[PDB]
């Protein structure tokens, strides 16, 4: 029955090209290898939106386990799943939906800048493991839940030259954006999640208390951010039109921010900031030059990172 | 709000009185986004120098506001995210309200997933 | 383990009230009895968004079975579920997520205006069955896939005075809106799905061919329309502010339409149109006066409906 | 598009020439939404009478366009859905472009779920 099922889903995709958008390229989408850093609310919704699009290769990266309150908000897990490791359950879950999916679950811990290294060798392995995964996939979705967890992936992904789609939620809002990639021929590079502030991502969980901030969000933000995130990827995957920033599936914004209280959505754009503690040229040079040696330093000394990117040369300038 | 507590006249006035007296500063009103979950202080009035970058203006905001470095923020300027590496003047040239002031909103950056 | 689970989900909801929106009323949402007319893509997503919000009583109304291509787009069904009846599988599915859910599945066929009555008595029973269901619930979500299937539910719901949230998808867009309710004290009533055109809903499936229209949509629309639909309901459920059309959760638009090609969203509003083949006063009078006798006529003679609402008196006027 | 094939001058002209000659008609340009999946005809120019309702103007569109009654449509007027029971004149009074014409878009109504 698998054949007839495969054919059925396939025909549905073909119909949108054949009868509506003949210029649409479904193959590019189908063959795209996707790496999902995060198997929580965003990770579950984004992954559901991707099989619907025809994507066959999806890999989940998450080191946590299914919590009691996860099911109602994380659409790939059930109540019986509680206690079990997420990444794998997640891949198993996609297969229960479409058995031909090439779903995989990697229980990997993403080293977080700002936290103390607990096991050098162990966390050096984590580091290489993550880079390999980013290396083998085509689109990396940054669906983690802390500012810190986004730093390493942003960088490795910039180094491996992969496209990155970053999604993050707030209680009432959401941000979905694609990081720029450094092109030799184009003196124009779009910003990354980190080009918007002037502080180096650091430990924000260890010191966290309810006083600091509650993590609950309005259910709606997760669903929205995910769909917009996947529709961005599918459009971005289309050849753009000669004289415009558009494709067969429409625009291809750099940054999208939404708000529920006033049911709005803004498209935006921000150029790469040279003192970014993530995409700054000085930071890329340091990585290319020293690899894991430099990262280990940034990892335990966020301020160091600032010294490297120049975020200090500018605060120091204002300081005087 | 600032506009909600002062009419166009009194606002279009302190703007010129500020331009005439300090042709080097920039009349900026900085306040927290309506539905954002972060700190705020009564100082909504700022007169920053034109050569100062947005990044530098952002440092001030989080400093003066007493915001920790673990939490980030972004700023709106007419529903737009100004390049962090832009001069507060060039920004004023493009987003100043007819009342002479540059309105800026700041909000906690989104980090959940 | 059910207790500890229940407590966990409950605490997450309480935290958004306690630490973020103390004025928020979670109880009203929790106790809301929801009727979902449609257990397909919209029905599945809307239902997932509702348990996340804390809603405990959800009833699915759908007379179809799980198709081979349904799983990848309808997030409550798996591949093994193919062939089985939707409404029930759907309710079972919610329970696998949150066992304390009061999920029910009613395999009911909604009589469609424009189609020939195949079994009077049988379809008269269908009629009463539907009204009872609409009668017992508090919010009715119209999540069906044809213009015709929306007519009867719009009317019965107007008669029983229930709030209706209507969601419909297009290939690139989506519409989410709440129908108005007739208030004696307020000479202001919002429009319904049907107040926007001047034709009486009729058979559009029997004569349908690929030439007419393909039913495929971009995966994103379903997810968006659902979340916005539920966030509308949760806001609408809050006491509005004295001098405004807003609540603790923000605005409460009448109509929301979105588009993917340009990542936009519009809020809109349309007053009740007196010649609406659904909410027109003349149509309500006819129903109050003749019940099933009148409906049977509209059901098989859409043009009749027009004669009753006045859509003929206006085309006839232009005709001259 | 109509505007894409004619400048403000030639467009602000035929508008007044139409107002001066038929002070009872209304200069309307009706064309299908960009990404909508429904019929369209070369007749984008319409001069409807002011007393005619939006509903009545909608009937014309679907008639002239040869649209079946099984499929519905909605119309935009500056990203707004005009009351079906409004007079095409009152609409023109509120949404007319500075070029003299009332721009109207129609698109297939959404019905999937
Ligand atoms: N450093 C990391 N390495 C691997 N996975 C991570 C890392 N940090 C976060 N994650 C994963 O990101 C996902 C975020 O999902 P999400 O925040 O929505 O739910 P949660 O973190 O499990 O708990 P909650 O529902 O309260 O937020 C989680 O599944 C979490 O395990
Ligand atoms: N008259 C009706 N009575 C009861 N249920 C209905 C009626 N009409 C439609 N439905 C249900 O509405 C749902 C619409 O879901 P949806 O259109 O997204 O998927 P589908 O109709 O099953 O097939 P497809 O995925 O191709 O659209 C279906 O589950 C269908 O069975
Ligand atoms: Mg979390
Ligand atoms: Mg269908
Ligand atoms: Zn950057
Ligand atoms: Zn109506």
């Amino acid at each position: 029955m698998l054949k007839i099922a495969d054919q059925s889903v396939d025909l549905n995709l073909k119909l949108m090209k054949w009868r509506i958008l003949p210029d649409l390229n479904l193959d590019i989408i189908k063959n795209t290898k996707v790496l999902l850093l995060g198997a929580g609310t965003l990770g579950c919704y984004v992954s559901r939106a991707l099989i619907a699009w025809g994507v066959r290769k999806i890999t989940f990266v998450d080191n946590g386990t299914v919590s009691y309150s996860n099911p109602v908000r994380q659409a790939l897990y059930n109540f019986e799943d509680c206690g079990k490791p997420k990444a794998e359950l997640a891949a198993a879950s996609l297969k229960r939906i479409f058995p031909l999916m090439d779903a995989t679950g990697v229980k990997l811990s993403i080293p977080m800048i700002g936290h103390k290294l607990v096991n050098e060798e162990a966390q050096h392995k984590d580091f290489d493991r993550l880079r390999a995964l980013i290396k083998e996939h085509d689109i990396i979705f940054l669906l983690v839940d802390s500012r810190e967890s986004r730093w390493l992936p942003s960088l490795l992904s910039n180094i491996e030259n992969k496209t990155v789609i970053n999604a993050a939620l707030g209680f009432d809002s959401y941000l979905v954006m694609r990081h720029g990639n450094r092109d030799e021929q184009s003196s124009k590079q779009l910003g990354c999640y980190f080009c918007h502030d002037v502080v180096a991502p650091t430990d924000s969980l260890t010191d966290r208390t309810l006083d600091q901030m509650c993590t609950v969000t309005r259910p709606g933000v997760a669903m929205m951010a995910s769909s917009l995130a996947v529709e961005l990827m599918t459009s971005l995957l289309q050849t753009k039109y000669s004289g415009s920033e558009t494709t067969v599936l429409g625009d291809i914004p750099h940054q999208i921010r939404g708000f529920l209280h006033n049911f709005s959505i803004l498209k935006l754009e921000t150029p790469a900031y040279e003192h970014c503690p993530a995409c700054s040229p000085k930071v890329i040079e340091a990585f290319t030059d020293l690899g894991w040696e430099f990262v280990k330093k940034a990892l335990e000394h966020p301020l160091y990172l600032e010294e490297i990117s120049g975020l200090s040369v500018i605060k120091q300038e204002v300081e005087r | 709000t600032f506009k909600s507590e002062y009419p166009f006249e009194k606002r279009k006035a302190e703007s010129e009185r500020i331009a005439d007296r300090f042709p080097n500063r920039i009349p900026v009103i900085c306040e927290k986004a309506e539905k954002s979950d972060i700190p705020e202080i009564d100082k909504r009035k700022y007169l920053v120098p034109a050569d100062l970058t947005v990044g530098q203006f952002v440092y001030v905001i989080r400093k003066r506001i007493m915001l920790p470095p673990e939490k980030a923020i972004f700023i709106f300027v007419n529903d737009t995210l100004p390049p962090t590496a832009a001069l507060m003047s060039a920004i004023y040239q493009e987003h100043k309200d007819k009342d002479g002031f540059l309105y800026v909103t700041y909000s906690g950056e989104n980090t959940f997933g």
